[PDB]
């Protein structure tokens, strides 16, 4: 029901994402969807990457988005075009997805039905696990730093390269 | 079948060529007779049966109706007084046909053809010799063609290896139908769970068929230019296919259903005529120029 | 029912980033926010994956993904704005020249 | 055009 | 009852008499003939 | 020598393993009687119908 | 949009994610007869494969 | 090798005509989405889709009546002459290349290619 | 003239060459210069792949490969 | 009222239907009126001038040779076309008002058609 | 679960499955005048020819009397289209000039 509001929200968040005629609106629209994520993510219990879609996604992703849309000033003659005549091919190709990748887990993650009956008195509680509690930031960190240490630095040659890039394409030095 | 159809397509049996139309019907009269009695001459399974069922159909009549089976028959059973009345009667009805069909060419030239386009056409007549002769021979050649290949390669597709096992008067065949032509009267008796019923229906069907020219209808007689009539042509072609097949079937379900709907759209076709001709009569004056 | 409700939301993520390369025939920075629509798509389906199975795998990659989309995002903006300044347009009849 | 009445 | 009633449907055989030119296999016959008169 | 009807019945066999499997499972439901009407006339027919139409086109060939 | 506009799509696409409970309900009541079915066919296909290996 | 089926050559050419507007009405979509649209309907969105759904019902109907008119003449080649090879379905696609694709092209000369193309297909199954 | 230089030509160098320039020239026409026919393409692709490779166990009661491969050759002939 | 174009969209339909294929012959709806079908038809094409009739005549002539012909008119003779312009239902109503004024009041019937 | 009383036999072809013929195709139960092996099927297809020819003795000049007289008459038609178009060209060639338009 929460997850049917939430889903419900991005969805209708993601097609003004697609169909907005206004690129600015495009773009306030992705943070609408990124602060859904979020509250995804709350859900399944993961606050660092709840916090970290909010402050990398909407605070530094779709700020730059923001600032070279709104500087551009697109007229929308530019951008316009009608959609009605891609309803079929947007039929067939979402539908082929839609019956076969919504449903990719159903044979191999049987739904539980739900039943008339408290299932909740079977869950077992395993209070060893509950003495020293990791939060998500630090079951992460033990991780990234020292068993995968080499995927972390790639990631950096990655960003420097956008930093070299970024550069060399734009710069007009005054 | 093509010629009656054609008939009702154009609707040929309107004004002024009422009379042509009856005799038709009394000619189709007279061709079911001759074509059932002359089925029966073989004397196999399908001839004494068949016979069996025809003649007894006078039973229908709740006072005389014994009286007038018994008479038929020559006795108390189909036997060989049947057969030998059936072929006096098969040899004479053909010549009578002779005589039925002239009578009908005669009140056709009362007043001539009519045409694909339903209209008045003293404007733009032509002799028939040579012109439909010559058209009338390409369709004779082509007839020809067909009713070999019957001849020569399937000569018994249009029949049931039935009638070439002798008449067992103890043992009807687990199927018993008439030649194809028959099947849709077949059809339409079978539809009624009732003697008098089936047999009422039987010659309502005829009854329909001769009170069709009779109809107070609209001026127009092609279904060139009646798009309703000229759709409720087509599913009365279809249904009357659809009576043959079921003929052809078992009584059983979903059979039964099937035939009781086909007869009444069978029906249905008569009924309707006679209201599209009073709506359409005010056509002329509801679509103005 | 949870998991199958977690992957339909990242789903219908992914098919509208589909569908916004489908219907943006015009409008080229569209196609790239559809990119990105797909992009956090495989990021949900990273952390959900990581939950249902108990493993952090996920999580760790999850994490480079974000940092690869950041990159592709700077990159693709800069080919943007130099694009346009180019051209002085965005209409996507100046950017067909090389073909055949 | 159709030629007036 | 229902189905064994009208019994099982035969097969199509290519017999060497099927055809629009196609004879009867006249050794054939008289095969056929001697079994007539030794078992039918 | 051996009739070639009952040998390309048996060889036709490969091709009408659905039919012969339903029949089979059949026969193991009706093993109890339940007043002597229950059978399997109609997978009966199903199968046979699949190995004579497998049958047919081949059967003459051998045949003289 | 107007706010009423994006309210509206946002009660549909609840009514869709609704009926996609449905659907995902009525498959996971069909695993028993899906298994079923590829049992028998497994069996089918297991006797032809026999059956041709005698000859 | 090939024993699963139930056959039925009525059934042959009936779900080969669908299966021939299945694949002309995908065909036609995509080929309709490929082109552009005409300037002076840039700015209305109705007539392209009019347009979209023309191509599709056109394309399904030629791909249906080829699909058809295969299996037809094929099978009743394998029924009159009793014979199964690749020469019956050579035959049949030659006639449905020829009959369909002259019809549409209005060309004898393609025709006969399409014919021939559409033999060295079938003969290459 | 009827042959070497006639049929002989026409089913050989002169209508091989023909064919093959009009087909390049149309396979040249697909790289369209639009980066939306270029993307369009992956996708069908993918489609493609999803469909033929995954989605073809029910379809096999109504398909048969010939009639397959025999529309693709078919679209060739188009317009 | 259900037979009015002007109202019902399938009444509409059928006159465009009707006036295509009339078109396509050259026919007026009235052209399709036979006298041969009633005694009243043939009194009011009586009672119609000359020229009127002529034209009829000679539009059922020109049909009947292009559907012998299996052909239509040209498309330009086709654009001025009058399928539904009337000259014959106003005299036939008026011969039909005068022949159950004289039915009213007894009199004997000014035609009657013979018994084929 | 299909019993046969005694003085029946199952064949599933006759109807109802219970016929009074016993099985009598056993092989070689004749032996043929030129060598060939009787077996079942050999008997039963021959003694099925023999019988073919005995219900439709006229078979073969029937046939023969088809292919003539359907080729013959295929020309006929042939004949009989262009002897109808070539009567009917002075009339669908006319030219009709009227005074009506509308
Ligand atoms: C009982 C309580 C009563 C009291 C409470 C009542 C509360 C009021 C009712 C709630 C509000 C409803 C009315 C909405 C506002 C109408 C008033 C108005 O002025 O609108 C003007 C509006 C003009 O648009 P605009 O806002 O001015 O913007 C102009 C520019 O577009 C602006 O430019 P732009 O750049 O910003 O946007 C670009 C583009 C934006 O492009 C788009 O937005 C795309 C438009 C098509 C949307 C397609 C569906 C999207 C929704 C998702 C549904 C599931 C999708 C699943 C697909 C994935 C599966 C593979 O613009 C458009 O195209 C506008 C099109 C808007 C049409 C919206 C139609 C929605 C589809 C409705 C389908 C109904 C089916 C019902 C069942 C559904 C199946 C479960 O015209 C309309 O009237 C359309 C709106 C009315 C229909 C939409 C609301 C539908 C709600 C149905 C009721 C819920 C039923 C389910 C209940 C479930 C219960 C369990
Ligand atoms: C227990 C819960 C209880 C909840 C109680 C509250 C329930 C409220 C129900 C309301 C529904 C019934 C409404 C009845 C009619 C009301 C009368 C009326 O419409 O007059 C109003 C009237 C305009 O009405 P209109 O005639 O329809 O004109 C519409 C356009 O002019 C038309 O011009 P256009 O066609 O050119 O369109 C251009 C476009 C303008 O371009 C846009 O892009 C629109 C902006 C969308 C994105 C903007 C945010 C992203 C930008 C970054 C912002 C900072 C991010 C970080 C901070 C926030 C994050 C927490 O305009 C729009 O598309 C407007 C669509 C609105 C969609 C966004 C709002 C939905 C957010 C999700 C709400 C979740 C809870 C509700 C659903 C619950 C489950 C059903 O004036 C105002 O709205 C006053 C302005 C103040 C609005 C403040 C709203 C909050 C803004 C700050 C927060 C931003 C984030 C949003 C929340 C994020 C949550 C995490
Ligand atoms: C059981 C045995 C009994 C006989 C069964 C057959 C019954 C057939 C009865 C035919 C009805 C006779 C009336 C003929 C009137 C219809 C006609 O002639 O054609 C119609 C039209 O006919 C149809 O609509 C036919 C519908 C049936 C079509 C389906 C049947 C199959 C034929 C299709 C072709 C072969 C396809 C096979 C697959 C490759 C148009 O005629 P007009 O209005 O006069 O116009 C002609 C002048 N002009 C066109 C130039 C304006
Ligand atoms: C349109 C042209 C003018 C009108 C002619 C109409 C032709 C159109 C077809 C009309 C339908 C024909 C009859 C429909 C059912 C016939 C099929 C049938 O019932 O099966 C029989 C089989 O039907 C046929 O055999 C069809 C024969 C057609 C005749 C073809 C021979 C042509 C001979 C001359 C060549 C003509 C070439 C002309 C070139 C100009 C019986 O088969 P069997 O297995 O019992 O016996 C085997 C043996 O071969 C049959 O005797
Ligand atoms: C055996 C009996 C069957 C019983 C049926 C049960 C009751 C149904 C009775 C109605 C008959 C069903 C068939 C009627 C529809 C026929 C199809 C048709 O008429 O459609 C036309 C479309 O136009 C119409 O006629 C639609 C009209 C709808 C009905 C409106 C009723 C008002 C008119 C009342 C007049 C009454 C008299 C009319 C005389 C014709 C065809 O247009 P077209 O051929 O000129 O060209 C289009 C096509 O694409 C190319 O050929
Ligand atoms: C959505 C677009 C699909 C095709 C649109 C055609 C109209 C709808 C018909 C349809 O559903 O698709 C048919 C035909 O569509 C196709 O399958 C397309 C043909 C593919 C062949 C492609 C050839 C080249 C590769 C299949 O018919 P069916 O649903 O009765 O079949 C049941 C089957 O078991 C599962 O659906
Ligand atoms: C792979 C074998 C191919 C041949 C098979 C045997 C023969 C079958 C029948 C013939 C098939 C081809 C029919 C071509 C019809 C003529 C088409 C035509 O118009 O001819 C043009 C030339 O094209 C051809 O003739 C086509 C040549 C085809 C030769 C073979 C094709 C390529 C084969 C090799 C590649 C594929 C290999 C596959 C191997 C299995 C002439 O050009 P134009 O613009 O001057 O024409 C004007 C026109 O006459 C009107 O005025
Ligand atoms: C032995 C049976 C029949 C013979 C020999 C026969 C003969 C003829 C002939 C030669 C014509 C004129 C040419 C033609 O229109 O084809 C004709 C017309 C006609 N027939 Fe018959 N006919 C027979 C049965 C029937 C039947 C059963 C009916 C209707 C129940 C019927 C009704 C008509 C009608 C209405 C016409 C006028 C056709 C028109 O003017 O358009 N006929 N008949
Ligand atoms: C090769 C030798 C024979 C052939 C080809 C042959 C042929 C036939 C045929 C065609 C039938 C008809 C089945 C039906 O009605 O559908 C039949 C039935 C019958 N045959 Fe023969 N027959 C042969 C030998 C025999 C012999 C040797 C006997 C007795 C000893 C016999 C006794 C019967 C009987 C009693 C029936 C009727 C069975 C019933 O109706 O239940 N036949 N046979
Ligand atoms: C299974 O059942 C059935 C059959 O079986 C196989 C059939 O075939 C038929 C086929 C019969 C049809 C369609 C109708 C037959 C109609 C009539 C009118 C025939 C009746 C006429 C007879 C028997 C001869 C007429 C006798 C006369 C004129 C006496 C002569 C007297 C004097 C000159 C004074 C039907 C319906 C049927 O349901
Ligand atoms: C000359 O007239 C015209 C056509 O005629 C060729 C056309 O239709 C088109 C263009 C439309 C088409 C062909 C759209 C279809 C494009 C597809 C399928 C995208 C796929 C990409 C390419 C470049 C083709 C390569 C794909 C192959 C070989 C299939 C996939 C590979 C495998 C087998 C694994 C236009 C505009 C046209 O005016």
């Amino acid at each position: 029901m929460i997850l049917s509001v939430l889903s419900s929200l991005a969805l209708v968040s993601g097609l003004m994402v697609v169909r907005a005629k206004n690129p600015v609106h495009s773009v306030l629209f992705f943070i609408l969807v990124f602060c859904d994520t979020s509250g995804l993510l709350l859900l399944l219990g993961l606050d660092f990457f709840a916090m970290i879609f909010l402050v990398v996604y909407i605070g530094a992703i779709a700020v730059l988005f923001l600032f070279v849309v709104m500087m551009f000033h697109i007229q929308i003659a530019e951008i316009h075009e009608e959609v009605l005549r891609y309803l079929p091919v947007s039929g067939i190709i979402g539908l082929i997805f839609w019956w076969e990748m919504f449903f990719i887990l159903d044979n191999e993650s049987i739904p539980l039905l739900p039943t008339q009956r408290n299932t909740t008195s079977l869950r077992y509680t395993v209070y060893a696990g509950k003495v020293r509690s990791w939060t998500n930031l630090e079951t992460l960190g033990n991780l990234l730093y020292t068993y995968y240490f080499v995927w972390f630095l790639v990631s950096s040659l990655i960003l420097l390269v956008a930093m070299i890039g970024a550069i060399v394409l734009t710069m007009h030095r005054t | 079948y093509l010629h009656i159809f054609r008939g009702l397509y154009y609707a040929s049996y309107s004004s002024p060529r009422e009379f042509v139309w009856c005799l038709g019907v009394v000619i189709f009269l007279l061709m079911i007779v001759t074509a059932f009695i002359g089925y029966v001459l073989p004397w196999g399974q399908m001839s004494f049966w068949g016979a069996t069922v025809i003649t007894s159909l006078a039973s229908a009549i709740p006072v005389v109706g014994d009286t007038i089976v018994t008479w038929l028959w020559g006795g108390f059973s189909v036997d060989n007084a049947t057969l030998n009345r059936f072929f006096s009667l098969h040899y004479l009805l053909p010549f009578i046909l002779v005589g039925a069909s002239l009578l009908h060419l005669a009140a056709l030239h009362q007043y001539g053809s009519n045409n694909p386009l339903g209209v008045h056409s003293e404007m733009d007549k032509i002799a028939f010799y040579p012109y439909f002769y010559v058209k009338d021979l390409v369709g004779w050649v082509a007839f020809a063609i067909f009713f070999s290949i019957w001849i020569f390669y399937a000569p018994n597709v249009l029949g049931h290896p039935d009638n070439y096992i002798p008449a067992n008067p103890m043992s009807t065949p687990p199927h018993i139908v008439p030649e194809w032509y028959f099947l849709p009267i077949y059809a339409i008796l079978r539809s009624i769970p009732d003697k008098a019923g089936g047999v009422a229906a039987i010659a309502l069907v005829f009854i329909c068929l001769l009170a069709l020219p009779f109809f107070k209808s609209m001026y127009v007689r092609s279904s060139s230019f009646r798009p309703i009539y000229q759709g409720m042509f087509w599913l009365l072609l279809a249904d009357c296919l659809l009576l043959g097949w079921i003929g052809c079937q078992p009584v059983e379900a979903p059979f039964v259903t099937i035939g009781q709907i086909s007869s009444l759209v069978f029906f249905l076709f008569f009924a309707i005529t006679p209201i599209l001709g009073r709506v359409g009569r005010g056509i002329p004056n509801s679509y103005t120029d | 029912m949870d998991l199958i409700k977690y992957f339909t939301f990242s789903m219908i993520i992914f098919i509208l980033g589909i569908w916004g390369i489908l219907l943006n025939r015009r409008n080229i920075l569209i196609m790239l926010m559809s990119i990105e629509l797909m992009l956090l798509a495989v990021n949900l389906n990273f952390l959900v994956f990581s939950v249902s199975l108990d493993d952090m795998m996920g999580q760790v990659f999850a994490l480079l993904v974000l940092t690869v989309a950041a990159a592709e995002s700077a990159i693709g903006l800069a080919i943007f704005v130099i694009t346009f300044r180019v051209r002085g347009t965005i209409a996507v009849e100046f950017i067909n020249s090389i073909q055949g | 055009s159709p030629p007036p009445p | 009852a229902d189905e064994a009633e009208h019994g099982l449907e035969c097969p199509n055989y290519p017999w060497p008499h099927e055809g629009i030119l196609s004879s009867y296999d006249h050794a054939s016959i008289r095969r056929g003939h001697q079994v007539y008169q030794q078992v039918c | 020598v051996v009739d070639p009807k009952k040998y390309l019945e048996e060889s036709c066999k490969p091709k009408c393993v659905k039919p012969l499997l339903e029949y089979q499972a059949c026969v193991k439901r009706i093993q109890g009687d339940d007043s002597g009407h229950k059978h399997c006339t109609g997978q009966y027919f199903d199968y046979w119908q699949c190995i004579d139409k497998c049958v047919a086109p081949k059967l003459f060939a051998k045949l003289k | 949009v107007k706010v009423l506009t994006y309210f509206g799509m946002t009660l549909a696409a609840f009514a869709f994610w609704q009926s996609m409970d449905k659907v995902h309900v009525w498959i996971a009541l069909h695993q028993d007869e899906k298994q079923e079915r590829m049992e028998k066919e497994a069996e089918v296909r297991r006797v032809r494969a026999e059956l041709l290996r005698k000859a | 090798r090939y024993l699963e089926e139930e056959d039925g050559p009525l059934m042959k050419t009936i779900k080969g005509s669908i299966t021939g507007f299945g694949a002309g009405t995908i065909y036609g979509t995509i080929l309709a989405t490929w082109k552009d649209v005409p300037r002076v309907e840039r700015n209305v969105a109705l007539p392209g889709l009019i347009r979209t759904l023309k191509m599709m019902g056109t394309h399904g109907l030629t791909f249906a009546a080829i699909g058809g008119v295969y299996i037809g003449v094929e099978q009743l080649v394998q029924n009159f002459r009793s014979k199964r090879d690749f020469y019956n379905g050579a035959i049949g696609g030659f006639v449905a290349g020829a009959s369909v694709l002259g019809y549409r092209a209005r060309s004898i000369p393609t025709a006969i290619a399409a014919g021939a193309t559409l033999a060295v297909t079938s003969a290459l199954i | 003239e009827a042959l070497d230089k006639g049929a002989i030509e026409i089913l050989g160098p002169y209508g091989i060459s023909y064919t093959f320039r009009r087909l390049a020239e149309r396979i040249s026409q697909l790289q369209s210069g639009f980066v939306y026919h270029y993307a369009f393409a992956m996708l069908l692709g993918l489609t493609l792949f999803v469909t033929f490779f995954c989605m073809w166990d029910s379809l096999s009661s109504w398909v048969d490969n010939r009639l397959s491969f025999i529309l693709i050759v078919s679209s060739f002939y188009t317009k | 009222r259900l037979v009015d174009p002007r109202k019902n969209f399938l009444a509409r339909m059928h006159m465009k239907s009707v006036s295509n294929r009339l078109r396509r012959y050259g026919l007026r709806y009235d052209d399709l009126y036979d006298p041969l079908y009633d005694l009243d038809i043939k009194e009011a094409l009586n009672r119609l001038p000359r020229e009127i009739v002529d034209a009829r005549n000679q539009r059922l002539m020109r049909a009947m040779d292009l559907s012998m012909k299996h052909e239509y008119l040209p498309d330009n003779l086709q654009a001025v076309q009058t399928p539904f312009r009337s000259y014959l239902q106003d005299m036939l109503a008026l011969v039909k008002r005068e022949r159950a004024e004289r039915e009213a009041l007894g009199a004997l019937p000014l035609y009657q058609r013979t018994i084929p | 679960g299909i019993s046969i009383r005694e003085g029946l036999h199952y064949n599933p072809y006759f109807p109802g499955g219970a016929i009074a013929m016993p099985k009598m195709l056993n092989d070689e139960a004749v032996e043929y005048e030129d060598g060939t092996p009787a077996t079942e099927a050999q008997m039963g297809k021959d003694v099925v020819s023999f019988l073919s020819w005995a219900a439709e003795p006229e078979m073969e000049e029937r046939k023969l009397m088809g292919f003539k007289w359907i080729f013959l008459l295929s020309l006929a038609l042939l004949q009989a289209a262009y002897y109808r178009r070539l009567k009917w060209s002075v009339l669908k060639s006319r030219k009709l000039v009227l005074d009506v338009v509308n």
